[PDB]
């Protein structure tokens, strides 16, 4: 195939994206989830491990490591020690929200991916972090896991199948940076959210210093699907290394801003239009684009034009896919200030453990604060982008990243607006 | 500068030389004793980028 997009109702995962039909266990059921579970653990995790490689799925989470090769650091003998899967359900990046669809309406998919992927990595219990701002629905998810325990779909005897397996759910307490893979774990140990360096790598030292796989809510909650129709099912959509589908969130200046499951590598002018109603104010009147959540670098209008929705595509326009949360900007946007409320965000969300990030984002925010108003000389604009590749690649983890990307997109393509703001603080004063 | 002209004559004739033009004492050619405030300059390395030490 060369053109993607336009995906049929029989090919979407999350059924119940939208929670009209019933979350609970019977509708779960009566959707397709639970099917012949036993027979997917009994193939092994070999088998399983098989069917993600063959899937093409890569990290939903943000990063896009692929699923499959990922999994198989935890098909290794055991040394002693009990195995765990944490899944993250912190769901932090703003902008995004689409593993929130799944844990409150679409729960049972992902307790089942739990035991689907616990039993590929040789896990013992799935541990779920989920934001503890999202205490609603991880009441539904801890509902629909007692469903699932007193079914006998999980704990001693899964399934039927002669593996124990459990399945908690631990919230946290106010914290983007615990969406950090490692500082999820350091979380879930009762200290503060502040990363690990790597190595050692959770699969070798992970949460209580034991082997541990961290996977995304959306990521692990495909895997049984995946299992069921088969790898190539999930290959056959999207390009080469971008496959399957993706849960989009369109948000910002659009007609119509929802959460929508397409195909991978549909261009973002084709989502923005079919499913979130357009730009507002027409398509001419669009700005610049956040493709992938607020740590993945703007893109300006004429880049939107025919940039697809996936990987590979969105590196080549110098940002990324990320979560795939879309945040629009109209032509009235303050696109300086727009970034800018994104570095502040980033300023409060530092763990402040490491030097780059606790010193750097907080001064990037002053810098920025000041470019709203034009309180600047233009010399400062690269001194700016210098401050930002000292952060980057310096940092224990991808925040310190996550926050020099917005300011070299916002750098990159709008330049002569910062100038022009600070050429009228000038007349002014 | 406040010599009679006998004595300006006088003296010029005896060194051969017009010595009024050259005076070796210091009147009013002399710069002022306050002066307005300076404003110097910066050197080169005085940029907020493509600075880095170890260029230079
Ligand atoms: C030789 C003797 C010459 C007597 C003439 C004295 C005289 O008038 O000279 C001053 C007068 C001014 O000379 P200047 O160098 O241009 O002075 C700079 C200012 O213009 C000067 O302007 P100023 O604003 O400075 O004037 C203020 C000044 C006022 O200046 C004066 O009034 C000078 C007064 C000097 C009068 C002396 C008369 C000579 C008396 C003879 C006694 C001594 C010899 C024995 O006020 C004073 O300071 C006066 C204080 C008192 C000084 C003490 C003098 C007493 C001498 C006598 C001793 C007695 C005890 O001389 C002239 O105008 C030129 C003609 C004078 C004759 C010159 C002949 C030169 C010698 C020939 C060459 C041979 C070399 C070998
Ligand atoms: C600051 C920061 C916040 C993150 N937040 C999340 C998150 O909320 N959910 C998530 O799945 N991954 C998040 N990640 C990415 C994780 O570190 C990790 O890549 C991911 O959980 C791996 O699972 P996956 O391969 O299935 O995507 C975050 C990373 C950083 C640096
Ligand atoms: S980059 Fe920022 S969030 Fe990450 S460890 Fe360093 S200080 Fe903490």
């Amino acid at each position: 195939k060369t053109s993607f997009g336009s995906l049929k109702d029989e090919d979407r995962i999350f059924t119940n994206l939208y929670g009209r039909h019933d979350w609970r266990l019977k509708g779960a059921q009566s959707r397709g989830d639970w099917y012949k579970t036993k027979e997917i653990l009994l193939k092994g995790p070999d088998w399983i491990l098989g069917e993600v490689k063959t899937s093409g799925l890569r990290g939903r989470g943000g990063a896009g490591f692929p699923t499959g090769l990922k999994w198989s650091f935890m098909n290794k003998p055991s040394d002693g020690r009990p195995k765990y899967l944490v899944v993250n359900a912190d769901e932090g990046e703003p902008g995004t929200c689409k593993d929130r669809e799944i844990i409150r309406h679409d729960p049972h998919k992902l307790v089942e991916g739990c035991l689907v992927g616990g039993r590929a990595m040789g896990a013992r219990a799935a541990y779920i972090y989920i934001r503890g701002e999202f205490y609603n629905e991880a009441s539904n998810l801890q509902v629909a896991i007692r469903e699932a325990y007193e079914a006998g779909l999980i704990g001693k005897n899964a399934c039927g199948s002669g593996y124990d397996f459990d399945v908690f759910v631990v919230r946290g307490a106010g914290a983007y940076i615990c969406g950090e893979e490692t500082a999820l774990i350091e979380s879930i140990e009762g200290k503060q959210g502040k990363p690990r360096l790597k190595p050692p790598f959770p699969a070798d030292v992970g949460v209580f210093g034991c082997p541990t796989t961290v996977a995304n809510v959306e990521t692990v909650a495909v895997s049984p699907t995946i299992c069921r129709r088969g790898g190539a099912w999930f290959a056959s959509f999207g390009r080469e290394r971008n496959s399957g589908t993706k849960l989009f969130n369109i948000s910002g200046h659009v007609n119509n801003p929802c959460t929508v499951e397409e195909e991978m590598s549909v261009p973002l002018k084709e989502l923005i239009e079919k499913h979130a109603g357009g730009v507002t104010g027409g398509w001419d009147n669009l700005l610049a684009v956040i493709p992938g959540g607020s740590s993945t670098p703007l893109i300006p209008k004429s880049v939107c034009e025919t940039v697809l929705m996936d990987f590979d595509a969105l590196i080549q326009a110098q940002t990324g896919l990320g979560t795939a949360a879309v945040i629009v900007m109209d032509r009235s946007t303050d696109i300086v200030k727009a970034i800018a409320r994104l570095i502040e965000f980033y300023k409060h969300e530092s763990c402040g453990q490491c030097t780059p990030c606790r010193e750097g984002v907080d001064w990037m925010n002053k810098v920025m604060a000041r470019f709203v108003r034009g309180d600047a000389r233009p010399a400062e604009i690269d001194s700016l982008w210098e401050i930002s590749k000292q952060i980057e690649g310096h940092t224990i983890c991808a925040l310190g990243d996550g926050a020099a990307w917005p300011v070299q997109g916002l750098i990159r393509h709008f330049r002569p607006e910062l100038e022009e703001r600070m050429q009228q603080f000038a007349q002014q004063h | 500068a406040s010599a009679t002209r006998f004595i300006q004559w006088l003296r010029n004739w005896a060194s051969g030389r017009d010595l009024q033009a050259k005076l070796q004492l210091r009147y009013q050619e002399i710069s002022k004793r306050t002066q307005p405030p300076p404003k110097l300059p910066v050197g080169p390395s005085h940029k907020l980028s493509n600075n880095y030490y170890c260029t230079r």
